[PDB]
């Protein structure tokens, strides 16, 4: 009883939903940052 | 209207005894209202 309850709740919030991609350029984030990938990558040589 | 010891001449009073009552008890029917539909709405999946 208590599962049927349960599923009968899922089935009253279930629904479609909206569903988006973001497509997250890191390069741009980075110049927020103006160290931006490019030079922000290759200039880490080290064995720290 | 005795004898000469006493003893009765007439018949005594005879009494038919009751007759035992036929138990009887209560016997109805059980009566109860149906159960009203809950309110619709159009699910998440198709009808199959």
């Amino acid at each position: 009883l208590n599962l049927a309850e349960m599923e009968q709740a899922w089935l009253k919030r279930d629904s479609r939903s909206l569903e988006v991609t973001r497509t997250v350029s890191l390069a741009a984030v980075y110049r927020t940052d103006n160290v931006t990938l490019a030079e922000g990558i290759a200039d880490l040589l080290k064995g720290n | 209207n005795l004898s000469i010891d006493g003893q009765p001449l007439s018949l005594p009073v005879f009494a038919a005894p009751a007759d035992p009552a036929a138990l009887l008890s209560a016997a109805a029917a059980a009566s109860g209202g149906s159960k009203p539909l809950p309110s619709a709405d159009i699910p998440a999946m198709r009808f199959p």
